[PDB]
């Protein structure tokens, strides 16, 4: 899921 | 604080009793106020404690001891919390040095299914209580999706190799009761477009600020505009973001649109007034021959031709006022289209080149999902963000195996075994297994209870590779059919000298198409010998995995020669491609919330099967089939931290149900 | 609350989502709607070059000078006659008037009508004027 980006993580749609 | 910090490095309300809580102290959530914050300090304070030092067992007496007075007042209070806590995993977790050797009398016989990380950590917890733990795994290996490459001073990992922050996560724990070389990542990731050269620093901004609001925009269209069916199907992320990208263009065209709609509307007006113009022009010409001719009649003359030389030059003075202020408006009309001539809206929505790159951040999401865009829940797939760890993400620069060798320490482990079929009924369980050498030396094993470990890859395979007997209930199965297991793959490149940035832990690759964008998108440069670690995300995944180590080796070559040089390249030591689909222990990589799915499904996956009756009417059966695993936790799904404390609640749930509560 | 400069009603969305290639559909209406309104532009700019070639010189070759004449309080016969005619060629234009005389203002040209009206028969001359 996304907790799992460690590069360039992404924001949109999270609070 | 320190004891508000233990909560939260519990992942715990500090000043709050949780759900778990109130089940096991009615009593004290239905009081009054006071009780309750004795409650949450007890809680919190055993806790500080066990983190302090987490390398030693924390028991009740010692517990007891160190709290202060009106804490310690009532003892059966701090023996009930200790208890719970040590029962649930929050305390006496991993590995840790037991002050009274375990009783050699043991309560209770499980099987466990898998020694991967979810089940290593049930089995410690389980035999920490007093059971008899039995592991049976179908590798030649512990860990599991924890797989570490190792070769000479080559170290990398192939399956997970980062923890995601330290800040809620108990890996913390783990990292300070095994030596794991923690190493913080730096966020600092150029791309590199197809040519090798860096897209340039405001084009980077500008794509990724692009892609965070089409982010945001697919989310809103979920919560805000309830746009989640779609001929009678749940929409995906892909759908989603391919609407609002359409959305963007349709603007980008009715901007053009009503742009020069206005000046066909003011070259109109000047169309009219030029007409108007030339009438007048025209009108202006005739009666200043008029003028002339009546002018040219010399004197003397009479009183009319007088009149007919004055009046016709009041008449051709004011028709000459009239175009003069014409010519005014003709020159403001002029002005305003020069202007709209010069501030013309935009031509596209993106370039090529910013499709690209905006589909090198949808890659980097289809790494995360370990699956392409198609295929996540538009309403679920960041169903997790919540419970997010903080801090920096770090490698683990010994080899993340460490931990999972660690934890099998002093357990009963079948390696080479491969569980076949599961039966349960009302009197208990036998699991089947093989050797995995020799398919034909068949084992059994008999207990009273089987924890089910086994990927939901494994669990999805049709033809089954695992008979359960009787079959597993629909609400499982349904469950297990609508939940995503996704694949992720990597390349693992040792070279004999670093020829990168050995300051820069990651950098991106963008592809040239959209059905390559995860091929290779990524690289990690994480550990002290010179390695490179490539990933392979999306549809490349799948696809990637019928081609030859040599040919892909090739492919991450071809792009690193282009970002540092043909002449800076060597050919590599070793190399090592990761096919985690191919592999029939795994089927994949991990879990992803699919269209048609929620976070409900993974509690559906943690929910433990109960037989029928062997006689009728005797009485309800007890759970026997227990299930752990990255795919049975809601809050954390697809990580180590998942499966670990995954682990630990089904351990609890067990000892609950056969050593009583 | 959708983000700021991303556009999503719930009408545009419905028009993309309804058919299998409406997305298509809706872009190549709108390119096309394109193509026209840029050759109307055409049209019209090449109309209105021909029509500036047509002014070419202005109306200056038609222009007369200034005649800034001293205004004067006496009537001369020429400018009462000048007057009667052009009460018979304008309306109550009073400006009109005067311009044409040269040398009497707005007012001497109001109080001209009224001092002169039976004299020179001024109500057969607006009622000349009318028909
Ligand atoms: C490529 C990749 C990268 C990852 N990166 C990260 C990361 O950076 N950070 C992170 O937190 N997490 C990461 N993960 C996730 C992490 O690896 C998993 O979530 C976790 O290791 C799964 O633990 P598990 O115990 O639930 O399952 P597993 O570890 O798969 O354990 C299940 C065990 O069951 C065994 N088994 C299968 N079939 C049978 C059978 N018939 N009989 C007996 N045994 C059987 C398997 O061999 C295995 O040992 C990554 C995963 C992958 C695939």
């Amino acid at each position: 899921s996304r907790t799992m980006q460690t590069a360039r993580k992404s924001t949109g749609g999270k609070a | 604080s320190g004891v508000e910090g233990a909560a939260f490095q519990s992942r715990l309300p500090h000043d709050r009793m949780t759900s778990q809580e109130a089940a096991c102290f009615p009593d004290i959530i239905s009081g009054p106020q006071q009780t309750q914050k004795v409650f949450l300090f007890i809680r919190n304070r055993t806790l500080q404690l066990w983190l302090d030092n987490p390398k030693i067992q924390l028991t009740f007496e010692a517990t007891l001891q160190q709290l202060e007075a009106p804490y310690n007042s009532d003892t059966v209070l701090v023996h009930r919390v200790h208890s719970y806590l040590e029962r649930h995993g929050l305390i006496n977790f991993g590995i840790y040095k037991r002050i009274k050797p375990l009783p050699t009398k043991k309560t209770g016989k499980v099987i466990i299914i898998g020694s991967g990380v979810s089940g290593l950590a049930a089995a410690r917890q389980l035999q920490s209580f007093g059971m008899d733990v039995t592991l049976l795994e179908a590798r030649d290996r512990v860990g599991g999706r924890v797989a570490t490459f190792r070769k000479g001073n080559y170290v990398a990992d192939l399956g997970a190799m980062v923890v995601t922050g330290l800040g809620g996560n108990p890996m913390a724990v783990v990292s300070k009761q095994v030596n794991m070389e923690l190493a913080k990542i730096k966020q600092k990731c150029p791309l590199y477009e197809a040519n090798g050269q860096a897209v340039p620093k405001e084009k980077d901004e500008m794509v990724e600020q692009e892609f965070n609001r089409l982010l945001e925009a697919t989310s809103y269209l979920s919560h805000q505009l309830d746009f989640n069916v779609l001929n009678n199907k749940p929409v995906s992320l892909g759908q989603a973001l391919e609407v609002v990208i359409q959305l963007q263009e349709k603007h980008v065209k009715d901007e053009q649109i009503e742009h020069w709609k206005k000046i066909v509307k003011t070259q109109e007006e000047l169309k009219e007034l030029l007409n108007k113009m030339v009438n007048l022009k025209e009108k202006i010409k005739e009666l200043h021959q008029q003028y002339k001719e009546a002018s040219e009649v010399k004197p003397p003359r009479d009183i009319t031709a007088e009149f007919l030389v004055k009046s016709k030059h009041r008449d051709l003075t004011a028709l000459c006022k009239e175009y003069d202020e014409l010519a005014e408006t003709q020159g403001k009309l002029e002005e305003k289209l020069q202007e709209l001539e010069a501030n013309p809206p935009s031509d596209v929505y993106l370039s090529s080149r910013d499709r690209q790159i905006l589909d090198w951040h949808f890659a980097n999401l289809e790494f995360a999902n370990a699956t392409p865009l198609s295929t996540l829940s538009l309403k679920h797939w960041d169903q997790d963000d919540d419970f997010e760890f903080t801090g920096s993400h770090l490698t683990v620069r010994n080899g993340y195996s460490c931990v999972p060798v660690a934890l099998a320490e002093g357990l009963d482990i079948k390696l080479n075994t491969a569980v076949r079929q599961v039966r349960y009924t009302a009197s208990g369980c036998e699991v089947i297994a093989v050797n995995t050498r020799s398919t034909s030396q068949t084992f059994i094993y008999k207990c009273d209870a089987v924890l089910c470990t086994l990927p939901l890859g494994v669990l999805k395979q049709q033809p089954p590779a695992v008979q359960f007997v009787p079959p597993l209930p629909e609400w499982k199965t349904s469950a297990v059919q609508r939940m995503g297991f996704g694949n992720l793959n990597k390349v693992v490149l040792c070279f004999d000298r670093v020829f990168w940035d050995p300051s820069v832990n990651l950098f991106g690759h963008v592809g040239s198409t959209t059905a390559s964008r995860g091929e290779l998108f990524l690289f990690w440069n994480l550990y002290k010998a010179p390695i490179l670690l490539a990933l392979v995300a999306g549809e490349a995944a799948g696809i990637m995995e019928n081609i030859s180590d040599d040919v892909i080796v090739g492919r991450c070559l071809a792009i690193l020669k282009g970002i540092f040089g043909s002449s800076a390249v060597p050919q590599p030591k070793e190399t090592v491609v990761s096919r985690w689909r191919a592999d029939p222990w795994a089927r994949g990589s991990y879990s992803y919330v699919a269209a048609g799915s929620s976070g409900n499904d993974y509690d559906l996956m943690a929910q433990p099967i109960t037989p029928g009756p062997s006689i009728p009417g005797a009485p309800q059966p007890i759970p026997r089939l227990f299930f752990a695993g990255e795919h049975t936790i809601r809050n954390y799904p697809a990580t180590v931290h998942g499966a670990l404390l995954s682990g630990l609640r089904e351990a609890g749930r067990i000892a609950d149900q056969f050593l009583g509560a | 609350k959708p983000p700021k400069g991303m556009f999503l009603s719930q009408e545009d969305v419905e028009a993309v989502s309804a058919n299998a290639t409406a997305a298509t559909t809706v872009l190549r209406q709108l390119d096309m709607e394109l193509v026209s309104v840029k050759r109307q532009i055409q049209n019209i700019k090449q109309t209105n070059s021909a029509l500036k070639e047509k002014l070419d010189g202005g109306i200056e070759p038609y222009r007369l000078p200034e005649v800034i004449q001293k205004c004067n309080a006496r009537w001369t016969t020429e400018e009462q006659l000048l007057a009667v005619q052009a009460i018979r060629k304008y309306g109550r234009d009073f400006q009109a008037i005067s311009d044409v005389i040269g040398n009497k203002s707005v007012v001497q040209v109001k109080n001209f009508f009224v001092n002169y009206r039976r004299r020179f028969n001024i109500d057969e001359v607006l009622q000349e004027w009318e028909a």
